[PDB]
C-alpha cells in the first residue's frame, strides 16, 4: 500500500545477531528439497523471504548430477519464507533465470531473471509477477546481475548489471527501475575496474554497491549513486582485504590490489562514515569460514588496524557467496535502515565427493546491543546415498 | 537481421513528384513508429517525417521544411513505409534514409536501425552519357620503377558512376576522385599506380558504368 | 527549434591521443544520442541516452553530460575512428541533430607525387583537349596547383577534386584538369603543372611539349 | 470484485518473453508429482494458475501405467500456482473431468469438466466451485471442449464444444455462459470444417478461436463471434501451415488444406489485422520443437513469406499441445489485452520406453521489446525407476 | 452569425498545385474540428478531409480519392483552415466547401455550417474571352402583344459569366440558360420577353461580365 | 465504405401531396442526417440524428427510421420544397453521403413559346453564323428540336441547353443554337426550327428566309 521512503540512514550497529538458518542439506538427505545456489534474502513491508536458483532437481535424485552447465534452460528463480527449506511444496515460482535479483518497493515485488544464450541473454522484469520490461545483452557476453537484492528508494528500485569478459575489462550498467519499467540506464565509465555480483543497499536516499572484482582485485570495488544515477567509484581501502582468494592482510589500496586479484566470491560490506563493516571468508585461498570485521577508518584508509572481529562460521567449515539485505522502517518500526546479511554454505562439488552442489543458508541482522561470536555451519554429513 | 531496403529515388524536375518506398524485414514492422531522415550532399542530417503505429492511430508528424508537400504512410500487411513527395525543390535533393526508432523508453529518439538509403536528385538539367578517355603517361618519360596511369570521365549527368580497374581485381594504389559539377555536367577521374614491369606487360583497363544512361564502357590503357 | 552546436568542427589527432568532442544545447535535455558516419555509408548508431554504447563500439569510447552540455571521448584514438560524429536529441518535437564533428588523423608530412597526362586521341578527334595532373599521397592537405601554357599562368577551364583522407596511409590526393578546345591546344608547345606545398620551397613541376 | 471489461484490443507484440517453467518431470523423478496432461494456463485479476488433467497417480508409481483409456473415471481437473509442480500437496481440486476448460470473469472462476461415458458425457459447470449448470452430449459421441482457457468479456464467458466423429463431419457449438449458467447456445453451420480443442481469446469485445482440424486440414480453422454469438468462420490462409502433421510450407488456402490434414495437435494463433502470430511445432511429421512466426499478411493471404521466426524449443526436443492465454488490463495495468502462450512438453509414451505419459510446461508472454530465440526443453532423463 | 468564407480560386492545369483557404468568424474556431467537402459539377457530395482541434493534436483524416495528394491544416490564431492540393486531376474539379461539424454528442457528424463554395476547375484549356451578340426578332412579324429578345455568349473559358438585363432592373420573364462546353469553349444564351409597347420604345440591353478575362460588355438590342 | 442508397432518384409531386423519400444503408447506423440543396447554393443542414429539425425547417417535414432504413417525409408538399435531399451518416470513418433524391413539382401541361433569331450583324462580320431558337415555358420536360435548312434536317453544329424547373411557374425552357460558317449560311434561303411536344401532334414551327 505505501512505497518505501528509503530516506533514513543505516542503523548504528555494534554486532550481528542470528536471524535464520534453514538446514536445507541436512533435511534434504530425506526430504524433497531443491538443489539450490545463490540463496539471497529480501524483505517486504510484511515478510522476509529467501530467493534462490534451482537447477530444477532434488537432493538425492539423479538430476542433481552437476554435469549441467551453470546457465541451463532448466534454471529458475524461486522463493520461500525465510528459514524454511526450499522445497517444491512450500516455494513460489518467480522467473526462469540463471542470474537474478529481487527487491520490494513498498507496494510490490520486482524480480529480474536472466535467461537465453550466452551471446544473447535477456533479463526479464516482473512487477507483481507480471512481465513489465526486458533488456538484452549489449556486449553479447553473459549478461549477468546481482545474485542478491536490489535496493529501492522513493518508489524507484536500483540495480547493477555487467556484460563482457570475466577476466578483463567489461561493461557495467546501473539502472533506475520504476514499477518494473526501466526509466534510466547509465553505462559507468570505469577503466581498470571490474564489477560483478554487486551487493547494493539504500542509505539516506542513495544507493551504495559493494561488488566482486574477478579480473584483478582482492579488495572489493564499490559504486554509489543517487536517484538520478550520478555516480562515484572506488575500492575499499582497508588492508583487511575483503575478497576470496586474497593475500594476507597488509597495507591496502584505493584501487584494485592485483595481488591474488583473479577470481573471487560474491560478498558485501556496509559503509559508516570512514568506517566499514566487512564480511569475509576466514580462509585466504578457499571459501571456508566467515567473520565480520569493524574497521573504523577502513572505507577511506589503507591500514590493517580494526577494532573488533566477530566469528560467524569456523575456519574449518564450508561457506560461499554472501550478500547484503536490509529492513526498512516501514517493516521494523525504527527510524533507520537496518542492515542484515546472509551467507551461503556450499556443500558438494568441487570440494567434496558428490555428483551435486547445493547451498544451505544462515542470516544475521545488525543490532546495537549484546552479541557473541560462534560457528553456525551447514552440518550435513556427506556424501549422500546418490 | 533487421533490414531496411528503400527504393524509388531518382532524378526529377523541380515542381515534380516522387514516391519513395521502404521494405522492412527482421522485425514486427507493425509494432514500431517509423521515420525518414535525409542528407543533402556534403551537408549533414535532417529529420523529415514520422508516422506512428496502429495502436497510436497512425499519427503523422513533419519537419517545417517539408510540411504541406510530403506525405508519410504505411502498409503493415506488406511491411512498407512510404514517402510521397510533391512540389519538389532543388533543396530537397538528398540521400533519403528509412529509419526505425528505438523501442527503449529510456532512450526516446535513438534511431537504432538505418537503411543504406535511396538517392534523390532535383534538377532541370537532363540525363547525359559520359565519355571515357584512357590516360597513359607521356612517351619518353620512362624512368622510375613505378608508373601512374589514369581514366577520365566527362560530361555526364546525374550521379553516380562506377569506376573500377580490371573489373575490381586492381584496388591497390588507386585514388578515385570526387565528381565535380560544371555547367550541369559532371566530371571525375582516377589514377592507378603500379610497378613498371607489370605495365605495359599486363593489360590495365578501366571499367566505368553510368546506370542513369545505361552505359558500360571498358577502356584499355595503351602506350604511344 | 532546439539547437545543437558541436565543437570543434574539425579535430586532428595522432593515433594514441585522447580526444574529446562536445555538443551544447540551446536548452536543456535529459540525454543525448550520437551517430558515426564514414563517407559513402549510413550513419551508425553509436551511443544512446548519453552513455550507453551500441553493440560493436569499443570501450575506447565513452559519453557524458547532462542539462545543456554533453560530450563523446576516445581514450586512445585509432585510425579507423576517423569519421564524422553527429549528436541528436529528441526531448521535444521536432528531433534535431548537431552540425557534426569531423575526426582526422595526423601524420608525418609527405610531398606529392605529381603525374601529368595529355589529351587522349579519342577526345581530340571529337574536338576537345583536356590535360590532367594528379598530385597524390601528400600531407598536410593544403596544396596549390598552377597551370602554365607556354609559360603563361592559365586560370580558366580548370576543375579540381580532392580525396578524403586515405584509410591505409592517411594521405590526401588531388586531381586537376585543364580543359581547352582542340584548336587552342594546337596553337601551343608546352603544358606545365606547378604544385606548391609546405614540404618544399620550390614548386614541384611536371611538363610536356606536344611534339614527341 | 469487478468483471473484466474485455473491450480493449490485443497489445502490439514484437516477440515472446519467457514467463514460467515448472520442470515437473525432472522433479517428479523423486518428488510427489502428478502424472498430468493438457497443462493450460489462465489468469485472475490477482494471479495466474496452471490447470491440468491428472490420471490420479504419481510419477514413478505403478498407477502411472498408461494402459488406462484416456477418458477414465479417475481423471480430474486441478490447478496449482503458475510454474510450481502439480503436486497433491500444492494443488486445488476443480472437477472430475477428462476434457476441460476454465476462465475467470473478473469476479470468480468458471470451470467446465466433462465426464461420463463416451455415448453420454456430461459437462458440469462450476462458478466459484459450485455447480451452476450442466450439459449432456447431444451427438452421443465424446463431448469435448477446449483444453485451454475460455474467454470472458463484459461479465460473460465464452467457450466452444464439439460432439461427433473426430475423422468426419461433426457438430460444433458456441456458448455464452453468465455466472456459470448457460444463457445462449449456437450450433455453428460449418459444412466441411472440423473444430476441436479451440484456443479462444478476447479482442475488442469479440472472441476469436483458433482450433484443430482433425479430419482433413493442416492449416488451422478459426471461428470468431461477438457477445450475441453472431459468428464467422474460415481457415488461416498463410502458407506457413500451423498444424502437426503437415506438409512443407507452400501456397496456402482459406479453406482446409487436405494435404496431411488428418490428426493434429491443439494449437493457437493470434490475429493482428491481416497479420498472424503463429505457434507451431518445428517438425512437420511429429510433435518436436516449437517456434513462433510473424506473417504480416498471413491471416488473409496464402503465401510463405514471413518477416520473423523466434525459436522456443529445439527441433530435436519433445513438445506437444499448445494454447493461448491472455492477461487483461484489470490484472496488468495496461490499456490492452496482453497475449501469452503455453507449451506442453510431453514425455514418455508413445515416443519413448516408459509405462506412462506426462507433460512439463513452459510459457511466454508477448512484449513490444527485446527478446531472444532459445530452446527451453523438458530436460528429464528417461526412463525412470518404474 | 457564424460564417465561413473560403477562397483560393479557380483554374489550374492537371498535375498542378492549389492552396484553398477558409476564414471563419462568429465562433471559437479553435474548439472545433473542421472539414472540407466537395461537389463536382452536376454530381453530389464527397467528404475529402478532416482536421481536429488542438486538444486532439490536430489529427488529420483523408478520403482515399485524395490521400497522398491533399494536406489539411489550420492556423487558429488567424481563424483559417487550409487545403493544399497537389497533383491535381480533372476529377478534382469541383465546388469546395468549408464545413464545421456539430459539437452535439447526440448527432456526431452533422455538418452544421457550410460556406459558399470556392470553385476549382482543373483543365489544360486556356482562358478565353467571350463574344456577345445581340439578338432581335426577325425582320418582319412585328405582331403579337409581347416580344422575345435575346443575348448570346460564345467561345469563353472558364466558367462563370454574369448575364443581366438593363443592369438587373429587368428580371421578369427572363430565362438564362446553362453554359455548355464544346471543344473547350463555353456557350450560353438568355431570352427576355416583354410587352411590345415597351420595346423598341424603351432601351433593352444585355450586360455580360467574364471575371476570368476581365471583360465587361454591354449590348443594345436594335431592330433590323 | 458504408454505402447509402436513396429512393427514388427523382420524385414528382403535386402541391399538397404527401411524399416520402427513403435512404437505405449497406450496414447499420445509429441515426441519419439530411441536407437540402437548391441549384447554385450550398447544402442547408436540414435534419440531424434522424428526427431533429434544423431551425427554419417547417413542421411539414419529419424524419424517421433506425438500423439500416431511414426516411424523410413531407406531409403536404409545397413548391419551395423542390430541391435535392441528401442523406449522410458518420457512424464510422469515413463519412458518406447518399446519391440524392431530386424533388420536382407536377403541374398542368404547357406548350412551348418558340422564338427564332438570325445571326447578328456583329457576328457575321467576324465570319460566324449562329441561329438561335428558344422554346420557353413548357411542361412536361420532354421536348425535341429539329433544325432545317432549305427543308433538309441538319444535325451538326447544334448545341442545346435546358433550364431547371422554374420556381414561379414550374415550367421548363430550352435553347438551341445552330452554328455555321458565314459562307455556308449564305448559300441558303430558309432556316427553320421544329419543336415536337406531347401537347400538340403537329410540330410547333418557326422560320425565316435570309431577306
Ligand atoms: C521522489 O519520487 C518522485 C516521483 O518519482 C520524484 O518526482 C519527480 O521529480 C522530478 C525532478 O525532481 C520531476 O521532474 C518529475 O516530473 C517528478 N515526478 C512526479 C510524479 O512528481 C521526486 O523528485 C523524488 N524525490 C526525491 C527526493 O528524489
Ligand atoms: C454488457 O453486459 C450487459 C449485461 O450482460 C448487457 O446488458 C444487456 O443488454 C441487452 C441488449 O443490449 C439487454 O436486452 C439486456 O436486458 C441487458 N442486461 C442488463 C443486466 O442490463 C450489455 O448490453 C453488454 N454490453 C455490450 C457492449 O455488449
Ligand atoms: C525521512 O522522511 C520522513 C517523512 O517525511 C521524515 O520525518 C524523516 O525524519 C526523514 N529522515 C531523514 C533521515 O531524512
Ligand atoms: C553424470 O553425467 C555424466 C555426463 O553425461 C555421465 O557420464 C555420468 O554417467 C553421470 N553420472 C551419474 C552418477 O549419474
Ligand atoms: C474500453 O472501455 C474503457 C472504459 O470506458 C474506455 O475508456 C476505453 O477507451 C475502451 N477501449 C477500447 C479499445 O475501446
Ligand atoms: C502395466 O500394465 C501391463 C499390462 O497389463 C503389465 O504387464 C505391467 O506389469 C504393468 N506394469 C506395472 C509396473 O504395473
Ligand atoms: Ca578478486
Ligand atoms: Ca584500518
Ligand atoms: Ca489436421
Ligand atoms: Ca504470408
Amino acid at each position: 500500500s505505501v512505497k518505501l521512503a528509503g530516506n533514513s540512514s543505516l542503523c548504528p550497529v555494534s554486532g550481528w545477531a542470528i536471524y535464520s538458518k534453514d538446514n536445507s542439506v541436512r533435511i534434504g538427505s530425506k526430504g524433497d528439497v531443491f538443489v539450490i545456489r545463490e540463496p539471497f534474502i529480501s524483505c517486504s513491508p510484511l515478510e522476509c523471504r529467501t530467493f534462490f536458483l534451482t537447477q530444477g532437481a532434488l537432493l538425492n535424485d539423479k538430476h542433481s548430477n552437476g554435469t549441467i552447465k551453470d546457465r541451463s534452460p532448466y534454471r529458475t528463480l524461486m522463493s520461500c519464507p525465510i528459514g524454511e527449506v526450499p522445497s517444491p511444496y512450500n516455494s513460489r515460482f518467480e522467473s526462469v533465470a540463471w542470474s537474478a535479483s529481487a527487491c520490494h518497493d513498498g507496494i510490490n515485488w520486482l524480480t529480474i531473471g536472466i535467461s537465453g544464450p550466452d551471446n544473447g541473454a535477456v533479463a526479464v522484469l516482473k512487477y507483481n509477477g507480471i512481465i513489465t520490461d526486458t533488456i538484452k545483452s549489449w556486449r553479447n557476453n553473459i549478461l549477468r546481475t546481482q545474485e542478491s537484492e536490489c535496493a529501492c528508494v522513493n518508489g524507484s528500485c536500483f540495480t547493477v548489471m555487467t556484460d563482457g569478459p570475466s577476466n578483463g575489462q567489461a561493461s557495467y550498467k546501473i539502472f533506475r527501475i520504476e514499477k518494473g519499467k526501466i526509466v534510466k540506464s547509465v553505462e559507468m565509465n570505469a577503466p581498470n575496474y571490474h564489477y560483478e555480483e554487486c551487493s547494493c543497499y539504500p542509505d539516506s536516499s542513495e544507493i551504495t554497491c559493494v561488488c566482486r572484482d574477478n579480473w584483478h582485485g582482492s579488495n572489493r570495488p564499490w559504486v554509489s549513486f543517487n536517484q538520478n544515477l550520478e555516480y562515484q567509484i572506488g575500492y575499499i581501502c582497508s588492508g583487511i582485504f575483503g575478497d576470496n582468494p586474497r593475500p594476507n592482510d597488509k597495507t591496502g589500496s584505493c584501487g584494485p590490489v592485483s595481488s591474488n586479484g583473479a577470481n573471487g566470491v560474491k560478498g558485501f560490506s556496509f559503509k559508516y562514515g570512514n568506517g566499514v563493516w566487512i564480511g569475509r571468508t576466514k580462509s585466504i585461498s578457499s571459501r571456508n569460514g566467515f567473520e565480520m570485521i569493524w574497521d573504523p577508518n577502513g572505507w577511506t584508509g589503507t591500514d590493517n588496524n580494526f577494532s573488533i572481529k566477530q566469528d560467524i562460521v569456523g575456519i574449518n567449515e564450508w561457506s560461499g557467496y554472501s550478500g547484503s539485505f536490509v529492513q526498512h522502517p516501514e517493516l521494523t518500526g525504527l527510524d533507520c535502515i537496518r542492515p542484515c546479511f546472509w551467507v551461503e554454505l556450499i556443500r558438494g562439488r568441487p570440494k567434496e565427493n558428490t555428483i551435486w552442489t547445493s547451498g544451505s543458508s544462515i542470516s544475521f541482522c545488525g543490532v546495537n546491543s549484546d552479541t557473541v561470536g560462534w560457528s553456525w555451519p551447514d552440518g550435513a554429513e556427506l556424501p549422500f546415498t546418490i | 537481421q533487421v533490414k531496411l531496403q528503400e527504393s524509388g529515388g531518382g532524378l526529377v524536375q523541380p515542381k515534380g513528384s516522387l514516391k519513395l518506398s521502404c521494405a522492412a524485414s527482421g522485425f514486427t514492422f507493425n509494432t514500431y513508429a517509423m521515420n525518414w531522415v535525409r542528407q543533402a550532399p556534403g551537408k549533414g542530417l535532417e529529420w523529415v517525417a514520422r508516422i506512428r503505429s496502429k495502436s497510436n492511430n497512425y499519427a503523422t508528424f513533419y519537419a517545417d521544411s517539408v510540411k504541406d508537400r510530403f506525405t508519410i504512410s504505411r502498409d503493415d500487411s506488406q511491411s512498407m513505409l512510404y514517402l510521397q513527395m510533391h512540389n519538389l525543390k532543388t533543396d530537397d535533393t538528398a540521400m533519403y534514409y528509412c529509419v526505425r526508432p528505438s523501442i527503449y523508453y529510456y532512450a526516446s529518439g535513438y534511431l537504432d536501425v538505418w537503411g543504406a538509403g535511396t538517392t534523390v536528385t532535383v534538377s532541370s538539367a537532363k540525363t547525359t552519357a559520359p565519355s571515357v578517355y584512357p590516360l597513359a603517361p607521356v612517351c619518353g618519360d620512362t624512368t622510375g620503377s613505378s608508373v601512374t596511369l589514369g581514366c577520365l570521365v566527362k560530361g555526364y549527368f546525374p550521379e553516380p558512376v562506377t569506376l573500377t580497374w580490371n573489373s575490381g581485381s586492381l584496388s591497390s594504389g588507386v585514388h578515385t576522385f570526387p565528381a565535380v559539377l560544371q555547367s550541369d555536367l559532371y566530371t571525375l577521374s582516377s589514377s592507378v599506380t603500379v610497378t613498371s614491369s607489370t605495365w605495359p606487360s599486363q593489360s590495365i583497363t578501366c571499367n566505368v558504368a553510368h546506370p542513369a544512361s545505361s552505359t558500360k564502357v571498358d577502356k584499355k590503357i595503351e602506350p604511344r | 527549434q532546439i539547437v545543437l552546436s558541436q565543437s570543434p568542427a574539425i579535430l586532428s589527432a595522432s593515433p594514441g591521443e585522447k580526444v574529446t568532442m562536445t555538443c551544447r544545447t540551446s536548452s536543456s535535455v535529459s540525454y543525448m544520442h550520437w551517430y558515426q558516419q564514414k563517407p559513402g555509408s549510413s550513419p551508425k548508431p553509436w551511443i544512446y541516452a548519453t552513455s550507453n554504447l551500441a553493440s560493436g563500439v569499443p570501450f575506447r569510447f565513452s559519453g557524458s553530460g547532462s542539462g545543456t552540455s554533453y560530450s563523446l571521448t576516445i581514450s586512445r584514438v585509432e585510425a579507423e575512428d576517423a569519421a564524422t560524429y553527429y549528436c541528436q536529441q529528441w526531448n521535444s518535437n521536432p528531433p534535431t541533430f548537431g552540425g557534426g564533428t569531423k575526426l582526422e588523423i595526423k601524420r608525418a608530412d609527405a610531398a606529392p607525387t605529381v603525374s601529368i597526362f595529355p589529351p587522349s586521341s579519342e577526345q581530340l578527334t571529337s574536338g576537345g583537349a583536356s590535360v590532367v595532373c594528379f598530385l597524390n599521397n601528400f600531407y598536410p592537405k593544403d596544396i596549390n596547383v598552377k597551370w602554365k601554357i607556354d609559360g603563361s599562368e592559365r586560370q580558366n577551364g580548370v576543375l579540381n577534386s580532392w580525396t578524403d583522407q586515405d584509410s591505409k596511409d592517411s594521405t590526401y590526393s588531388m586531381s586537376s584538369t585543364l580543359t581547352l578546345t582542340k584548336d587552342e591546344y594546337e596553337r601551343h608547345n608546352s603544358y606545365t603543372c606547378e604544385a606548391t606545398h609546405k614540404t618544399s620551397t620550390s614548386p614541384i613541376v611536371k611538363s610536356f611539349n606536344r611534339n614527341e
